[PDB]
């Protein structure tokens, strides 16, 4: 990667890429082969926009994630086509963390914990996520549940598992080998 | 609680006693730490007997 | 001087050849030349330094060749041309010699000695390369002439063994070359290099030979490593064919390293841990396996930060190695303190010593690891702790913001709490008393299983020996 | 201290010279041994005896209580407030 | 002999800033005294030395910083005149002790016994070099076997002046070979308060209280140190390893630490701290606990370095029986309770609950301490994997490496 | 199962000595088949002398 000037730029929007389609590990399978010519050689100087961003979601701190790309877009030039994506991946995240987090929010405290902008917004995401709304209240039990049911439509979960009476066949045979 | 004559656990923010009384161990668990512990000074025993092949 | 030098220089390598020579030409034991090579090499290399440079040259004469020489006579060139009492009449001789084979057998043309004697005589090449220290004309030419031979041979049992060997110093020779100086013909030929191991891996395992299986591997993901490409090197493990069938432990010991690192940012540090632990128990511990020991003890430690666990601080104090994991010790308090304004000025300090290793990666990471540590101590002192109590603590900028970061931790399962966001606390959820669940019996599966094992390696290694013993005659 | 009991891997791998190929080999590839390289570098490795009472090298067996700044000051400061505190309750 | 612990004792007091100063002007001129006495100007010079910086600043051999506050640790010059007089008028006299009793019948004994004196006469002026090297000739011909442990035990005092660890251990594993040969229970007795002593320097103190704790019973101070050091430091390593049970028989019941009753300080202050632990009062346990420290802890040369532990345990130990007998508690009570406040007991509770002693949680938002430490099935089966997990790791490194070769 | 794991490992230690005991006897074997080798040389010397 390079000999132009627009080297910066690019190698900026490759990691960028990354994160709106929100793998990780490909995002640090990538970062591994630029970081030997970049490191010192280039520096961080648009390459920390994406770094800094990838920082703040696996710290947990998703409210500054979401304020990076709003001051990312006082600086906007061709930043736009990833900002729309990359708001959709921070709300995504706290969704299915809050899961193991809470039972049951109001309309407005979902609202701001999550970042909705508007308040159709905030029941949108509902149906998607398939949280019932009852009550004007998102309920995060009944994903719990969801979740439940798809686990015993397997069928992988027998030897999986692992019934009492194949663990006791299993130990038994090992020695009348 | 601590001279162990009905060893119990006293709720100061609750106020109440629950006695207890049951058993604070099984037989078998206990015969079981001589056991494995026997068997951790034996392996090293042997490859002393056996690091002639070394 | 120089034929009394040479003669006597050439008498000790003629025992050396005669040990190699009954086992290849009478079909071998695997096991058993495998590890003779292995001593042969530490008084070889010894020896070419000994008595001038051009014994092996008068060696090579001496002994039968169909052309060997000539490739022998150009490496001389470079250490400075020496070609006394190195040609016939002085380092000629087909008697004694069932290497050369008798003046009588010569003549008949109806003996062949050239092939096994060819594939030794490169190991001395190749010795010379590295007893020298030099690079220049030696990294290229060795390469070059070496390796279209062992391509011109059908590729015999016997023969792979032999120069499985060769390979090491090729690679360690053209990377040296390649940290030395900037140019791109060297990463131009850094890819016909790979390109070559790859080739010869499949051609070895037609033919079912463990050494050079294993040896090939090693070698090539060290360069995917420096490169920085994960994506390659986790292709190429999953091929799935590695030895361990007519290996040694070191080669395990490498393996496993290497995995340990694509694991370990490919963020399963879990696996890259257990074979962390296996890689060091694997290599052999001496002082001359003092690299392997230092850059695994260090890396092992940095998987454990990753993890949320602290190593030991015992580790580091007793370690003989101590010097050395100075910044590790305070790595893994600034981690324990929770301190953020710790973490970050210390890896300032040791920002370059970490970039040696190759564990400042693991550290860019660490970052987020600090915040996991200090509400996990948070956790366990308090159960039902207030939101804002939290904040002074560890200086969080808001109540939201502190509840975000909780909510990424009891994601993934370690802090195990459960937020209140209207009642404005959080509530440790862990308590455990799972032996009223029925996790103890899949722990108890993998006990016995593990117990099951060994019981069938004992069994089959044991009888093996015993065999061949019986077999030979005995006093 | 290294994985486990050291004192056992010791006991289990020495020097033999069919071994001894192979540790160096290793060794090589890994990059120098990376003990005697430091002190090059960094200007001697300064590991305190004069600032604990079990020092870096563990004479036996280590406190974790040079992890912790002295908590009798602590203890003593802790004490006192109380006492006027107690006083004026 | 004698003087060695005196010194040394006296000596560490100096060194230390957390006593204060009318106590270390106290020690000094006592000791300074003792010095020019004694001669024991080699061992002198090894106390300005060892330090160094913060004390042993302030002396003709050194150049003088502000960092001393003592200047009766400071030479003189007719010290070394007076030195090496003296050092010539006793050696000399012992040389031609040995010269004449090469004559005389049986001088395997005698000569022998000249080479015990030039030991004392090393041992008095603190420079245990050259006393290595007589005492090794007296050992070597032939004297009584019994003797021969007194020897060894003498250069092992030396090694507790100095206060290296490693050349006190070898000493004392000759005395514990020569032990059962010579079957002495006279230097079996002097055997466990030396050993005593290193065993309270070692980290482990269960072996300590074995030693420390019989060796009241029938104690020695035949070329050995008081009884009230001794007590002492048994105490300590008994208020640690011992269980409420056998702290009731082995210290608070024991006759002849009743008998001492409270002639030292010390003494005083160690005996409050386990009384007030077995009868369960908590106000005064936390202004005795700061004394023992005070007062017992830092004097002691070999406590220095378990001062911190002695602290974290003592608080830890008062909580275990307390958390163990209540199911909760309040913040509020708890902390009236041992005399502090609630803002204090959180951050003491904050030590050693994430190192996971205690086992129990602090309700901020109710106000409790709640108790929940595990006894069921539950702690019991994570015991026993460990062990297990140790063995399975162990059989792997042993097995393999034997299928190898 | 508790019990039964406790006796699942005792039982791997028994199986592992019998190794170690084998690879000692094999050790042994080695030297032995080598004095061979060297001993009918000395058996050959004789018949030509006697």
């Amino acid at each position: 990667l390079s000999e132009s000037d627009k080297k910066s730029k690019l190698i900026s929007l490759y990691l960028l890429n990354l994160l709106s389609q929100n793998n990780t590990t490909k995002f640090h399978s990538e970062l591994q082969y630029l970081d030997k010519h970049i490191k010192n050689l280039e520096d961080d100087s648009l390459l920390s926009y994406p770094i800094k961003l990838d920082r703040w979601l696996m710290e947990g701190s998703y409210q500054k994630a979401w304020d990076l790309l709003q001051s990312g877009s006082q600086n906007i030039s061709e930043f736009d086509s990833f900002t729309d994506i990359l708001k959709s991946a921070i709300r995504d995240e706290i969704a299915k963390n809050t899961e193991l987090s809470y039972d049951f929010l109001p309309l407005s405290n979902i609202k701001a914990l999550l970042f909705f902008n508007n308040e159709k917004e905030t029941e949108k995401f509902a149906l998607e996520r398939n949280w019932p709304i009852v009550n004007s209240k998102v309920y995060f039990n009944n994903q719990s549940k969801e979740k439940a049911d798809y686990e015993d439509e397997m069928m992988h979960e027998e030897d999986q598992k692992t019934n009492i009476i194949e663990k006791a066949m299993d130990y038994a045979i090992s020695i009348e080998n | 609680i601590l001279d162990k004559i009905f060893y119990g656990v006293l709720d100061q923010g609750n106020g109440w006693l629950y006695v207890y009384e049951t058993p604070n161990q099984d037989a078998t668990y206990d015969s079981a730490l001589e056991l494995v512990g026997q068997l951790n000074k034996v392996v090293d025993q042997l490859f002393e007997k056996a690091s002639v092949l070394y | 001087l120089h034929h009394s030098e040479k003669k006597y220089a050439e008498e000790d390598q003629v025992q050396e050849l005669l040990k190699v020579l009954n086992e290849i030409s009478k079909t071998t034991l695997t096991l058993d030349p495998r590890y003779i090579w292995r001593s042969l090499k530490d008084l070889s290399s010894l020896r070419n330094q000994e008595l001038l440079n051009a014994e092996t040259l008068c060696f090579t004469v001496n002994v039968l060749y169909p052309d060997s020489s000539s490739f022998k006579k150009n490496l001389l060139k470079f250490i400075t041309s020496n070609h006394k009492s190195s040609v016939p009449g002085s380092a000629e001789l087909r008697n004694s010699y069932p290497a050369s084979f008798y003046s009588v057998n010569t003549e008949k043309k109806t003996i062949e000695v050239t092939a096994e004697i060819n594939c030794f005589m490169h190991l001395l090449v190749q010795l010379f390369l590295w007893d020298s220290k030099e690079l220049e004309q030696l990294v290229e030419f060795n390469r070059k002439v070496v390796i279209p031979n062992l391509l011109c041979y059908y590729n015999l049992r016997s023969l792979n063994l032999i120069n499985a060997k060769l390979w090491f110093y090729i690679y360690l020779s053209h990377e040296t070359l390649a940290r030395s100086s900037e140019e791109i013909n060297s990463d131009n030929q850094n890819i016909i290099l790979r390109s070559t191991m790859m080739k010869f891996l499949k051609i070895a395992s037609l033919k079912h030979d463990n050494e050079t299986k294993a040896m090939l591997i090693n070698l090539i993901l060290r360069d995917f490593l420096n490169n920085g490409e994960v994506d390659s090197a986790s292709d190429f493990i999953s091929k799935l064919e590695y030895p361990h069938t007519d290996v040694s432990s070191s080669l395990e010991a490498r393996y496993f390293f290497y995995l340990s690192k694509i694991n370990a940012i490919q963020l399963d540090y879990s696996t890259a841990n257990e074979y962390i632990i296996a890689a060091i128990r694997k290599a052999p511990h001496n002082s001359k396996s003092l690299g392997f020991l230092q850059q695994s003890n260090k890396l092992h430690c940095c998987i454990q930060l990753l993890m949320g666990d602290i190593p030991e601080l015992s580790f580091f104090h007793q370690s003989n190695m101590q010097k050395s994991l100075l910044p590790y010790y305070h790595l893994t308090k600034a981690v324990k303190l929770g301190d953020l304004k710790k973490f970050t000025s210390t890896i300032t300090k040791y920002k370059q010593l970490l970039l040696k290793d190759d564990t400042y990666q693991l550290c860019v990471r660490l970052r987020s690891n600090v915040i996991k540590t200090g509400i996990r101590i948070i956790s366990l002192t308090y159960k039902k702790i207030s939101l804002r109590d939290i904040c002074l603590k560890l200086n969080l900028d808001s109540e939201q913001t502190v509840e975000y970061m909780v909510s990424r931790a009891i994601r993934d399962g370690v802090i195990e709490a459960k937020i209140n966001h209207e009642d404005g606390f959080i509530e440790t959820t862990e308590l455990l008393n799972i032996y009223d669940s029925e996790d103890p019996q899949q722990v108890f599966d993998e006990r016995i299983k593990f117990a099951n094992q060994l019981h069938d390696e004992y069994l089959v290694s044991m009888r093996y020996p015993e065999d061949k013993k019986t077999q030979q005659n005995e006093k | 201290m290294s994985t486990d009991v050291a004192a056992a891997q010791a006991q289990s791998k020495i020097d033999l010279t069919k071994k001894k190929n192979e540790e160096i080999n290793k060794k090589s590839l890994e990059e120098d041994d990376e003990f005697e390289d430091f002190p090059i570098d960094t200007w001697a490795n300064g590991e305190t005896i004069k600032s604990n009472a079990v020092t870096q090298t563990n004479i036996w067996e280590e406190n974790w209580d040079d992890v912790e700044v002295d908590d009798d000051f602590t203890n003593e400061l802790k004490a006192e407030l109380d006492r006027y505190k107690r006083e004026n309750q | 002999r004698v003087p060695n612990y005196e010194v040394s004792e006296k000596a560490f007091l100096l060194t230390q800033s957390k006593v204060s100063i009318e106590q270390r002007k106290e020690a000094a001129e006592f000791v300074l005294a003792k010095i020019k006495e004694e001669e024991m100007a080699p061992y002198y010079k090894y106390l300005c030395e060892e330090y160094l910086v913060n004390n042993g600043q302030s002396d003709l051999e050194h150049d003088e910083k502000s960092d001393s506050l003592n200047e009766w640790i400071k030479f003189d010059q007719e010290l070394y005149n007076e030195l090496c007089k003296k050092n010539e008028s006793k050696i000399k006299e012992l040389n031609e002790k040995i010269q004449k009793l090469e004559e005389d019948d049986e001088g395997e004994l005698e000569q022998a016994q000249a080479w015990i004196n030039l030991g004392e006469y090393y041992a008095q002026i603190g420079d245990k070099d050259n006393a290595e090297k007589t005492l090794g000739k007296s050992l070597s011909k032939a004297i009584s076997t019994g003797a021969k442990i007194d020897v060894m035990l003498t250069i092992a005092r030396l090694g507790f002046f100095y206060n290296d660890q490693l050349y006190v251990k070898e000493k004392l594993e000759a005395v514990n070979s020569m032990i059962e040969k010579g079957g002495d229970w006279e230097r079996r007795n002097r055997y466990k308060t030396y050993y005593g002593i290193h065993c309270l320097a070692v980290r482990n103190f269960k072996e300590a209280a074995k030693l420390l704790v019989d060796s009241l019973a029938t104690f020695t101070s035949i070329e050995l140190t008081s009884y009230e050091s001794i007590a002492t430091y048994a105490s300590v390593t008994g208020l640690f390893t011992l269980e409420r049970t056998d702290l009731k028989s082995k210290v608070i019941d024991s006759p002849e630490l009743l008998s001492l009753i409270s002639t030292t300080a010390a003494l005083q202050s160690i005996s409050s701290l386990t009384i007030s632990l077995y009868a369960s009062d908590y106000a005064s346990y936390f202004p005795y606990l700061l004394e023992t420290y005070a007062n017992v802890l830092i004097p002691c040369k070999y406590l220095n370095r378990h001062a911190d532990f002695f602290v974290r345990e003592m608080r830890r130990k008062v909580y275990a029986q307390l958390l163990e007998s209540y199911k909760t508690l309040s913040l509020k009570s708890m902390a009236s309770a041992f005399g502090v406040s609630v803002a204090f007991l959180d951050n003491d509770l904050g030590k050693f609950i994430p190192n996971k002693q205690l086992n129990c949680v602090i309700d901020r938002v109710n106000g409790i301490v709640e108790t929940n430490r595990p006894d069921n099935k539950n702690a019991q089966y994570h015991l026993l994997v460990k062990q297990g997990d140790g063995l399975l790791t162990k059989l792997q490194k042993y097995g393999a490496a034997v299928r190898l070769t | 199962i508790n019990i039964s794991n406790n006796l699942q490992k005792a039982l791997t230690v028994k199986t592992n000595d019998e190794l170690m005991v084998i690879y000692i006897s094999n050790l042994v074997r080695s030297i032995i088949a080598f004095d061979d080798l060297i001993e009918n040389k000395i058996q050959n010397k004789k018949i030509q002398e006697q």
